[PDB]
DNA sequence: TTAGAGAATTGGAGAGTGTGTTTTTTTTTTTT
DNA sequence: CACACACTCTCCAATTCTCTAA
């Protein structure tokens, strides 16, 4: 797309593999393609038709596609802080989102994936945030709620009328499967786009219809929600799903919820704009006094720690139980908790477990879920 | 002569591929006693089935040649086994007849390939893979000999098919006029044939790919043994054909289409006087209502009247306007217990449906008429509610369907039925379904200052329809909470010894339901009758005061449903005061949840209307 | 008297000729 | 258009008619 003339459509060839190029490419694959630039000469009545002119195709020859000190620096203790800080060095604070951030790109023990929602007002840093899970994550999906003109988070049948074959093709759900998909203003979802969502946190597949006759096509991904207030910046006042206008039956899915609320503060404000000129100015993030964790790395980090496979021990059931119900008292005091908030904080203890790359859970991941639910609910107040 | 016969440029002598097959079926005793095969064809000799499953695990242990013989060359091999199984028949069992030669089956128990590594070296092939079946066609009729008839003499031939070509006369033999001889297309004899497209399973799909699919062609007598949806490992020769490239001009196209030339389905998804003396035996248990009513759902916790309530509405009341159908409601807040516990009950029947109110239902509520789209004629797709005309429907999110859902569902609750006027049909289908339905408040939150009817915005003249209504929300106490965390973690540490308990609990339920529907029809006991008008005309005499209504007849009703539902239960065949003392006490609870006006209490106005006396006294 | 070789008549095989071949805007009624 | 129906037209040769020898 960044190569086309300004005013054009992209252009397209057909290329035609044969032996063992085969099975090289895949959709939205990268390559380069050394091959045979080729006339297709058709037979019969395309040929008087068509006359001089005809269709080409690319006779394909060739398609090109375009550890143990760095565990030691793992093993520091400092390594949960340390990732956490890596994470969107651009955005300050939420350390503790952040925390659950990494957690939700962990996932808990196999139900596993972490959702999450976080609302907040337009440019409140929100969309920034969620394009940095996008970028760092190795399989997701950035997507509106809204309307879109592509296709949507389910997939879609293009026809390809020189031939006429009606194809499934992409649905953001569907291309990040064994991932993520971030939806930006999930509130301005489509009553469609609710029920698909709400199909995927049921049991993690979709229904769509080829040529009448329909499928069910698989997508297993977390989802992460940036919504918007109805009407201007978010008052506390109101309750969440009054505020945001979405049905408790999906609202209440996401595991952690927090509000990304802004509102002036005079250094912190000057620091954001002294980070945003020197961007523009030098097009690089300024030295933050730190050095970010390669992604790559970190990306090995999560494969490994996510080929953990914890499990409680009964202890560890026992203190979930008194923790849950004391939890309870205060909700019910202050009612969105139910069966989900146990089985949430047991998700999200098990993926602290896997985040120590230990095979058993700990009193510290069971305090770890509690506080970030109870402080997701004090950033909601 | 069979020994000069080969393989075409493959060297395989098919007379020693025959006796080889011979003696594996004379030798293969182990399996793991009489050959398991030759067993098989002794059973066949009375079960009549034209066809014998093989293994081809079992034919490789007794000899790799062989199988390797079988997988690469099963177009000449399979025949050869054929003959083989047809010889042995006679000469085992000499004096037996069958209307045709059995058809020999072999199959792997596992796929060999999956459907996305398939390649040009497997052309001819037996392979066997996995996948779903997404359509299943028409029943094609494939011509087999042609029956040919002289136009101008009636003198008549038959012609085999060579390769799928006819060899037309050209001459009638008796008259030597030429092109004469007419195929006569219903005097020609067909065989059975069906296409099938067949989707990889989700679980075998690379990450986020969109499904491949192949097609699968069934000939006769293993045609229409699948269903779309279903799971299947299915077994047969990976053909290539050419495809012409007009249907007036035999060009075809350089690029060959395939299929899978079916030889063996095997399902995979799918799955006495004993039991009828254990489910009698347990009919006399102490306390048989409660166990049953325990062991359904046993993931839900506490809600024992729920429970009571559902297993009533499973058994269902006589049969013989005399709706034996029982009515039920759940009612409370989102993500509570009710939709896990529709979702579980709905499979726990035969007949059963289970359906979301919404527009985003796979099968709707209400009938109606559709271009089917690999034909694109009229079909008449009936709705959930008349599927299930002998089971129970699941109705899930049931607050939220539309109006026309609402008058439809009104319909086929009071009259049974459902009528359709849509495109020129005009017919009244039978709707006998039991409605368990699941309702959410119209906010997020049950709201205790109203009552049922002002929370979830549904009419009255659905809510009256309804036998018993029960209210989901759980108690704020903590040690429900305590105990309900107890429970959760019991089903996280749940195990293979629990879930061998529950599936035999599942399993003698199913079979104790079962056997109650197709023996057991209640009728009325003398005190039965008694006890029926004493709680009517009781349940009427609370109208005293305040000058109310605290009852209606159609109350009696639901309670002479629910009496024969309970006497259905312990299998008694006379429902008399035990039965009905039940159904007046989860009735009387029912209504104590349901009609309970907050600044009074029960009111039976609150079904009869919205707008209790507490609200309507406002003006 | 019966059977084979040379000449005559007509069937039809083959060559040539002529002909045939989803996706967007705007409206209308009814569904909420 | 280049690959199939339908029709006409041409000469080859398949079978019978007639004369002769065995
Ligand atoms: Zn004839």
């Amino acid at each position: 797309s960044d190569q086309v003339p300004v005013g054009n459509i992209p252009r397209s060839i057909t290329v035609l593999v044969e032996g063992e190029n085969t099975r090289i490419a895949q959709p939205g694959d990268h390559v380069s393609v050394t091959g045979i630039f080729l006339p297709i000469l058709r037979t019969g009545f395309r040929q008087v038709v068509q006359g001089l002119l005809s269709e080409t195709y690319l006779e394909a020859h060739r398609i090109v596609k375009m550890t143990r000190e760095e565990l030691r620096q793992i093993a520091e203790e400092d390594f949960y802080e340390k990732l956490a800080a890596s994470i969107a060095p651009e955005i300050y604070g939420h350390e503790d989102v952040k925390k659950a951030l990494l957690l939700l790109l962990v996932g808990g023990v196999d139900r596993g994936n972490i959702n999450i929602c976080l609302m907040g007002d337009p440019g409140v840093a929100k969309s920034q945030l969620l394009s940095y899970i996008d970028r760092l994550a190795p399989r997701s999906q950035y997507t509106t709620g809204r309307g879109s003109s592509g296709v949507g988070l389910t997939a879609a049948v293009l026809r390809d009328s020189v031939s006429g074959e009606l194809t499934l093709e992409g649905g953001a759900l569907v291309l990040a499967d064994q991932g993520v998909c971030c939806i930006d203003e999930f509130d301005k979802m489509a009553e469609a786009d609710r029920t698909a969502i709400h199909e995927v946190m049921e049991q993690q597949t979709i229904s769509i219809a080829k040529a009448g006759i329909l499928t069910t096509l698989n997508a297993r991904c977390s989802i992460l929600a940036a919504a918007n207030p109805a009407y201007g910046r978010y008052n506390p006042r109101r309750s969440l799903e009054q505020n945001i206008q979405l049905p408790a039956a999906l609202l209440s899915r996401f595991d952690l919820l927090w509000l990304i609320q802004d509102r002036p503060d005079r250094d912190n404000d000057l620091r954001l704009a002294q980070h945003i000129t020197y961007v523009h100015q030098h097009s690089r993030q300024p030295p933050s006094q730190f050095e970010p964790l390669d992604m790559k790395l970190m990306r090995r980090y999560i494969a490994m720690c996510r080929e953990k496979q914890p499990m409680v021990p009964e202890s560890l059931a026992d203190y979930i139980t008194a923790a849950y119900v004391e939890m309870r008292r205060e909700a019910w005091a202050s009612t969105y908790t139910s069966a989900r908030t146990l089985l949430a904080i047991l998700r999200l203890s098990t993926a602290l477990a896997r985040l120590r790359m230990v095979d058993v859970v700990e009193k510290e991941d069971v305090n770890e879920a509690i506080r970030l639910m109870e402080m997701s609910k004090d950033s909601l107040l | 002569l069979g020994q000069k016969l080969v393989i075409w440029g493959t060297d395989v002598n098919v007379a020693a591929c025959k006796e080889n097959f011979q003696r594996f079926l004379q030798r293969f005793i182990d399996p793991l006693t009489e050959p398991l095969y030759m067993q098989r064809l002794g059973e066949i000799n009375v079960i009549g089935e034209p066809f014998l499953n093989v293994n081809c695990e079992h034919i490789k242990s007794f000899d790799k040649n062989l199988y390797r013989q079988l997988i690469s060359y099963p177009q000449e091999v399979i025949p050869t086994f054929d003959m083989a199984v047809n010889e042995i028949f006679f000469d085992r069992y000499p004096d037996s007849i069958l209307e045709h030669q059995i058809q020999v089956r072999p199959f792997n128990a596992l796929k060999t390939k999956n459907m996305r590594n398939l390649n040009p070296e497997d052309i001819d092939q037996l392979i066997t893979i996995s996948g779903m079946v997404i359509r299943t066609s028409q029943l094609i009729p494939e011509m087999q000999e042609a029956f040919f008839q002289c136009q101008v003499c009636a003198h008549t031939t038959r012609v085999e098919m060579d390769r799928g070509r006819i060899a037309e006369p050209s001459v009638c033999g008796r008259c030597h006029t030429t092109h004469s001889m007419a195929l006569i297309h219903n005097r020609s004899l067909f065989s059975d044939k069906q296409m099938i497209k067949l989707q990889e399973s989700p679980e075998d799909m690379p990450a986020g790919q969109t499904p491949h699919t192949v097609i699968l062609f069934a000939h006769n007598d293993l045609v229409d043994k699948v269903q779309p949806g279903d799971r299947v490992n299915v077994t047969g020769i990976y053909r290539a054909v050419p495809i012409r490239v007009n249907p007036r001009v035999s060009n075809v196209k350089s690029v060959y289409k395939t299929h899978i030339d079916v030889i063996h389905y095997r399902k995979t998804d799918a799955k006495s006087e004993k039991r009828v003396e254990l489910l009698k035996e347990l009919s006399r248990k102490p306390d048989i209502y409660e166990r049953l009513a325990s062991a359904l759902a046993p993931s839900i916790y506490e809600h024992e009247d729920i429970k009571k309530g559902i297993l009533l509405q499973l058994f269902g009341g006589t049969r013989k306007k005399f709706r034996a159908e029982i009515n039920i409601l759940l009612c409370g807040d989102p993500g509570t217990s009710k939709s896990q516990l529709l979702q579980y009950v709905y499979n726990l029947v035969p007949r059963g449906q289970y359906t979301s109110g919404k527009g985003s239902s796979a099968v709707g509520l209400t009938a109606y008429v559709m271009k089917d789209p690999e034909t694109r004629q009229l079909v008449l797709q009936t709705g959930a509610l008349v599927l299930s005309d002998n089971g129970i429907c699941c109705i899930d999110e049931f607050d939220k369907m539309n109006e026309s859902t609402r008058s439809v569902l009104h319909e086929v609750m009071e009259q049974q039925t459902l009528s359709i006027a849509k495109a020129g049909i005009i017919c009244q289908l039978n709707a006998r379904t039991s409605v368990l339905a699941a309702a959410n408040p119209i906010e997020s939150q049950w709201n205790p200052k109203k009552t049922t009817i002002e929370n979830i915005q549904l009419p009255h003249t659905l809510l009256s329809r309804f036998d018993l209504i029960f209210l989901l929300l759980d108690p704020q106490d903590e040690a429900y909470d305590r105990r309900l965390a107890h429970h959760l973690v019991a089903l996280y540490y749940q195990s293979e010894e629990q879930a061998e308990e529950e599936l035999l609990d599942m399993a003698v339920l199913k079979d104790y339901i079962a056997y109650a529907h197709s023996t057991i029809m209640p009728r009325l006991s003398e005190e039965a009758s008694q006890a029926l008008i004493e709680a009517y005309v009781d349940m009427r005499k609370i109208g005293s005061s305040r000058g109310m209504v605290s009852a209606y007849p159609r109350q009696l009703e639901s309670l002479i449903r629910l009496a024969e539902a309970h006497a259905k239960v312990r299998l008694s065949n006379k429902v008399e005061a035990i039965d009905v003392e039940e159904a007046k006490r989860l009735h009387r609870e029912a209504l104590k949840q349901s009609a309970t006006d907050p600044r009074t209490g029960i009111v039976d106005i609150s079904i009869l209307t919205t707008g209790m006396s507490a609200t309507s006294r406002k003006r």
